[PDB]
């Protein structure tokens, strides 16, 4: 159920995914913390050239969003989404072939 | 408490070393308390909006 009170949504909707297996040229960074209950999330994006490992250089990070969450925080898990067409017999929970 | 945080709990706080399933026991008191502001009470117990 919802059982929730806080909302913050901005919807400049636009579609761009471009399912590819090529060398990585897009990289995101998000840093998460909280001070005095104010949850602060700092965001950055940059292009790179390497394909497999982590591109080691130097860059910067800037703050993007702040929230008054006021809640005990101990754990976190990321979110992933992938489902194949009729071609894959393995279902969404079972099969996927575009990692 | 960590400043500016909301405690949203229902489980009974263990007093007197009592594992309680929301139940009573040897000094196993309810985690919540409700103010008994009888209408038109005394000043020391009159309700205030803060
Ligand atoms: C936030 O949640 C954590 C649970 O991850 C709480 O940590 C527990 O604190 C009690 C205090 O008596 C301990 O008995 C438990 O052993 C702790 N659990 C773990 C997994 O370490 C924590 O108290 C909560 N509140 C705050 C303000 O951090």
């Amino acid at each position: 159920a919802n059982n929730c009170t806080f909302e913050y949504v901005s919807q400049p909707f636009l579609m761009d995914l471009e399912g590819k297996q090529g060398n990585f040229k897009n990289l995101r960074e998000f840093v998460f913390k909280n001070i005095d209950g104010y949850f602060k999330i700092y965001s950055k994006h940059t292009p790179i050239n390497l394909v497999r490992d982590l591109p080691q250089g130097f860059s910067a990070l800037e703050p993007l969003v702040d929230l008054p969450i006021g809640i005990n925080i101990t754990r976190f898990q990321t979110l992933l989404a992938l489902h194949r067409s009729y071609l894959t017999p393995g279902d969404s929970s079972s099969g996927w072939t575009a990692g | 408490l960590k400043p500016f945080e909301r405690d949203i709990s229902t489980e009974i706080y263990q007093a007197g070393s009592t594992p309680c399933n929301g139940v009573e026991g040897f000094n196993c008191y309810f985690p919540l308390q409700s103010y008994g502001f009888q209408p038109t009470n005394g000043v020391g117990y009159q309700p205030y909006r803060v």
